[PDB]
């Protein structure tokens, strides 16, 4: 026969090989497709819908996790008031985790691109007032104040006049690729801050709750990619599954 | 003449950006992004082979001491490969199964063995002799634990045009009255059979046997994305999850104002 | 080669690699508005009329087409069944207004399942009785009315196979199932017991990955989905499957100041589209 | 030699795999084949062909096996009687076992297409009378009487006029091929049902048998399929074969 | 490479895979009326006329021709023996009729082996007994009259290579086996014994898939069949092997009103067509 | 024959009929034959064994191939060889 | 028989020969006999830099 | 299967021979290279500073 | 439930006014005669 030599790898059994296997069924053929609505070729298009952020992930509502999904604003008596902060790392423990991007970040270890956080307004037709929300770049912690946080990128939105804003966080990163941020040596990898602030006021007339909602949510834009494909934390198996 | 009148979404690189949806609420500079999207292909995130089963033929105990067992084809008993799927809800592939055999504290021994895949239909085998291991219609595989991973192809099987992972319905009409609504979510499109594992011979083996199965998804069509499991799963057939522990998808903190 | 790949009959063409004579048995290889970001009606006072019955929105950018597909009947190359199937066009093609639900403060959130919400109605339901075969797509319509001095949100969608779970006895130990009235609750409805999981294990948080449209009640008092039909079969029972599931969540909470009008209703009207029917009999109800 | 690695499958011994072996004998020439009569390149062919359907597939004829090819028909004393009911799965057990095409068809574990049953009376020249034969579609159980049994799909056959008739069973299902419908989860697959009822009555003057049998057949026709070869259930071996 | 593959000759071409000098070792690879279902003579009073006789029949779509393949001398293509043969013609394709049978409302059945039938009867006889070597093709035709008050159906069918079997002592222990009067009865042909399984481990369900006719009294008062010569070999010994088996075999039980005629004969009668022998000697009876 | 006895719509029909093609239907590997040399016993137990080649002693193969009368093949064989417990050993 | 698997930096590590995270649906794993000969792979350049 | 005879070499692990192992990482794309001054391409660059 | 099986429209009168409600012609006969109780309810034109 054919001279031949066996290299190291010989027999081995690599879960990600792409070979060719023997067919068990000669001359099959399968049922025909027929077309479905909503068919999917790459992850990236799920990464790009919007789905809701866990801004006000607090120990005190896991409870009644309703509650996790929408974070308040209401009448202030001091202006320039901090509303919420939250880190900008879409795969990181936090409130990104609730977001369908968050969840497909963690089945890859570096992510790139500009990321989108709207925020939709629910208080009545009635109130009116405008925040400040920004997006502070890495550096330093979450900005003391809104004369501090006014420095970096940032929107100023009148939720009187639109329900819906969307803060665009660009990617402004020293690498072209961030592995997952976390404690660590790994936050050298952080994205950074975003916070929303009081621009004016939430204001209201006689007759409407001086209490309401918002709800954020995230998406990836275009210029997103996500590499070296891995397993994810977020699902365990401790026990058998019957 | 007629007397009744009345009768590619995400492409091989990420967009670049443009010197002034950033270039829209920033300025921003000019980036010739060449960063690739393949990885992100469902082809390359589902072709990797991942664990389906585990088959165990010990010698001694209460279950398959007779040197063969049936195992009814269900791959939803590990979370790893089922949460992955179910990301979609339907997912049309063909799939290779991968065989990795040894000892329960993973030694090898000459011990010849023998795959034989029984469709839904053909009879099962009943002792490690049954006259169903003629298998001269049926697709076997001999093999010995001391040869690498057993390895084969299985085409796309499903009497419908894709596998679903979801089925909101019953298999059957009638009345559906508590006690058999273990039938609800039952796809039969979904169940391709037995799986038949025997070591060959008359007499009895002395070496228990454990087989891990493993199975690589290929050649990968998948339709309507939904939410991503949050809660551990419990029963292979069934979303269930444990009412008086429903986890948060998010860890928490103490303040929505500080991290 | 044989060509019985399972991918054999796509758009997309793969590079792989092979040794045998059937196809399946060759390497993965490499290939070589937004169907899921909801397409408004415009992206792929208003009114929709179809068949006896006209209901009126505002604009067409506000009418969202699930995964950008128009209901449509079953084409030639992808029907099974040979019977020339029964299509009763206006008599069945026209909207369908169901019990209307009461949205309070506290309220956790419902679900109806199609096309179980209309097998008893009309002659639609007639005709889901009579034959074997069914398919349609439908036009989903949620009203919700109240004052400029109210406030709340709806997350209005549609999530295909929508398969119910239980809490498995609470401790998990239990291999529990939804009973029948449950997974087909019919014309009325029937409320989620933990919207979070929308009562199956998955997160409330993500289903706007689905088809859907919010009812924000400052800016509008209506949602509209147009869904097309979505199985792994060209027909199937009506009575036995139900393709998809509508859910109306309060994920904002109704709220208003005492005095104003505390009956807030929630009203769900629905047309199927391209409805058809084939392998006629008696009327069956399930 | 040439470098290789050997990946795993190797060395196994597939029963389907189509491969090459070595020839035992060396410039070996085969006796050439001369023509035969009745040659079949594909078991469809033999699928096409009327076989006899015991009907009259009772517990009380076993031992009189004869009796189960051919089943009653006779004078009503009332009208619209159900003569006989079956149903219509082609590889489950009943009925068309019989058939070559039942026995074929368990031979594989998907089907598709439509079917043909035809029905010869073998009664006399001078008994005349109509029956309806129908096919009911999947949804419930036997049609309790003919009025029910006639919204379905069917034919009326006058026996007196024309000894034969065919009733074709179309192919109305959801998927576009069935597994073999059985008992649980698998009766989602069922074809439905066959039901033959008197039309108006078997009539007979003086001096004519006032029973007569009907003999039923079965046969795929030209758009039947199977899919997914597998071993049968109709024959076991439970001792040496001497 | 050595064109000694079994499937070379063969109007179908396989694409296989080889690594050998021999054809044979490649892999099986793939592919790259009818004639089972009984042809009609039209589909491929009356009278068929053969030597010195003439039956009388009704319509040439009432004539099955056996796998749809007309009666041949053997081609030179497919000959081996080299002497010239005899072709008698007249004296020996021509109807032979044989002794009658009585249907009985509880008959069993009855079979006749070819060529054994014929062995010993006329010019036909003497050339199979005298010579080694015999081939030839049939036309069957059986006749059955009864009034149009009677009732019955009988299945005329033709098994090639009709090999009988035994009830095996009844237990199934004895390995038994057919006696010579039981495999080749000659003329007088012989009586089923288990007619369900034609006396044989197979069904008579599935006999249509043979070529056959049925006499249904009611609609015909005959059969005919014509068979082209079937075997793996050109020429064979008329004695020690029989081509085929006819088999009637009332599948419908004969009935009638007592005082109506109660004799039913069943008559058989055979022409042996292209009919040629080679290999002469003396006379051999077996 | 459905668009005769009961209206019927257009189907465009792809399914294959390959599988069913009889070289797909036998050309599967099927067992033949066990033959045994024991070490003890009173059969077969000097290390040698001639086997008379007849393929009809196991019901599967035999029942596919009894359905027709005559076929012409060429074969390959495996030799599938163990110790009774399946176990090998260097022989 | 040993198990060689590629634990991307975020992937959950194994805390024992049983672990969940050997099923290794989406990781890169090496199974491979210690009487075979050494098993040896290709991986890419893969830092974020 | 197409007639091979292994030859000595067999199985050996070599350091510096110079082969194709199989990717661990199906469709995995790298951070592209940028510009860096210095780069070296022969280290007698190095030995005549 | 049982009326919005016939022919109707849905009106928000937050968003507009007025609407206006066609009542079509819908009749076995090409005109009607006026309709009361008895023979002549076999004209009546329906409900609103
Ligand atoms: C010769 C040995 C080969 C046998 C290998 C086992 C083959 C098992 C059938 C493969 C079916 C793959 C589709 C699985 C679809 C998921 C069904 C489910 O678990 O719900
Ligand atoms: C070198 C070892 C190779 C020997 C393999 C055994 C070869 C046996 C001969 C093959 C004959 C195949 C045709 C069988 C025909 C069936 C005969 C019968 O059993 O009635
Ligand atoms: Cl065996
Ligand atoms: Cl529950
Ligand atoms: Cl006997
Ligand atoms: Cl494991
Ligand atoms: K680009």
């Amino acid at each position: 026969g054919i001279p031949t030599e066996l290299k190291p790898g010989t027999n081995q059994f690599l879960t990600t090989d792409d070979g060719v296997s023997a067919p068990i069924l000669p001359g099959f053929h399968p049922t025909p497709p027929i077309h479905i609505p909503g068919e999917v070729h790459n992850l990236l298009e799920i990464c790009r819908v919007e789905t809701i952020l866990e801004v006000n992930n607090l120990k005190t509502n896991e409870t009644t996790p309703m509650q996790r999904l929408c974070f308040p604003v209401s009448v202030q008596s001091k202006t320039g008031e901090l509303c919420a902060a939250f880190r900008a790392d879409p795969g990181r423990d936090g409130p990104w985790q609730s977001t369908i991007l968050g969840q497909l970040c963690r089945y890859y270890t570096q992510w790139s691109g500009s990321l989108e956080v709207t925020f939709m307004f629910a208080g009545s037709f009635m109130a009116t007032g405008k925040m400040l929300i920004a997006y502070t770049p890495p550096g330093g912690n979450v900005p003391a104040d809104r004369i501090t946080a006014m420095l970096g990128t940032h929107v100023i939105w009148d939720f009187g006049l639109q329900s819906s804003v969307t803060l665009v966080v660009p990617w402004i990163s020293n690498t072209h690729y961030r592995a997952h941020a976390r404690a660590g040596y790994f936050d050298y990898y952080t994205t950074g801050i975003i916070t929303i602030w009081y621009q004016t006021n939430y204001v209201v007339p006689i007759g409407a709750p001086t209490t309401a909602y918002i709800v954020a949510l995230a998406a990836a834009q275009d210029n997103f990619t996500m590499k070296l494909c891995k397993d994810t934390e977020d699902i365990e198996q401790t026990a058998n599954i019957q | 003449g007629d007397p009744i009148a009345d009768m590619l979404q995400v492409l091989p690189t990420a967009a670049n950006t443009e010197a002034s949806s950033d270039k829209n609420l920033i300025e921003t500079r000019c980036v010739l992004n060449h960063h690739s999207t393949q990885e992100t292909a469902i082809g390359n995130f589902f072709s990797r082979a991942g664990l389906v089963s585990i088959i165990t033929m010990p010698t001694t105990g209460t279950q398959n001491t007779d040197g063969y067992v049936n195992w009814d084809i269900d791959l939803m008993g590990y979370a790893q490969l089922r949460r992955k799927c179910e990301l979609f809800t339907y997912m049309r592939f063909d799939a290779e199964f991968t065989f990795v055999v040894a000892k329960p504290n993973g030694e090898l021994v000459p011990q010849l063995l023998q795959y034989m895949y029984v469709p839904p239909g053909a009879p099962k085998p009943t002792s490690r002799d049954s006259f169903a291991w003629q298998t001269a219609t049926n697709p076997s595989v001999f093999v010995k634990m001391t040869d690498p991973p057993a390895q084969v192809s299985v085409p796309f099987m499903s009497p419908a045009s894709a596998y679903q992972w979801f089925y909101d319905g019953y298999p059957t009409f009638g009345e559906h009255l508590q006690a058999n609504d273990l039938d609800y979510g039952q796809c039969p499109n979904n169940m391709m059979g037995t799986f038949s594992i025997r070591t060959v011979g008359t007499e009895k083996s002395p070496h228990s046997i454990t087989l891990r199965v493993y199975m690589r998804i290929k050649h990968v069509r998948a339709w309507i994305p939904r939410p991503l499991r949050n809660q551990p799963y419990l029963f292979k057939t069934n979303p269930n999850y444990k009412g008086n522990d429903i986890k948060c998808t998010s860890t928490s903190r103490d303040k929505i104002t500080t991290l | 080669e044989n060509s019985n790949s399972a991918s054999e009959g796509s758009t997309i063409n793969y590079t792989t690699i092979n040794y045998y004579k059937d196809a399946y048995a060759a390497s993965a290889g490499r290939q070589d508005a937004p169907p899921l970001k909801s397409p408004s009606a415009e992206a792929c006072v208003a009114q929709l009329t179809i068949g006896n019955s006209t209901i009126t929105t505002q604009e067409a950018a506000n009418i969202v087409i699930a995964y950008g597909e128009w209901p449509e009947y079953c084409p030639d190359t992808d029907a099974t069944a040979v019977d020339k199937p029964t299509r009763p066009d206006v008599s069945v093609n026209r909207f369908f207004t169901l019990d209307t639900k009461s949205w309070a403060k506290d309220s956790k959130g419902w679900y109806w399942k199609f096309p179980d919400v209309l097998t008893e109605v009309g002659v639609f339901g007639q005709n889901a009785q009579f034959h074997y075969l069914y398919r349609s797509g439908f036009c989903v319509h949620v009203q919700c009315n109240a004052s400029k001095f109210h406030q709340g949100a709806l997350l209005v969608a549609v999530l295909p196979e929508y398969v119910l779970g239980t809490i498995a006895g609470g401790t998990g130990n239990e291999n529990s199932h939804p009973p029948y009235a449950t997974t087909q609750p019919g014309q009325v409805g029937a409320v989620l017991t933990h919207p979070y999981v929308l009562d199956a294990g998955i997160p409330l948080s993500q289903l706007t990955v689905c088809p859907h449209q919010w009812i924000n009640l400052r800016t509008n008092n209506c949602a509209t989905i147009i869904v097309p039909y979505m199985n792994t079969v060209p027909f199937d029972s009506a009575l036995n499957h139900c393709n998809f599931g509508l859910l109306v969540i309060p994920v904002v909470p109704l709220d208003f100041n005492t005095g104003a009008t505390s009956e807030i209703p929630i009203t769900v009207t629905i047309a199927p589209m391209c409805a058809e029917f084939a392998g006629l009999r008696q009327a069956v109800k399930q």
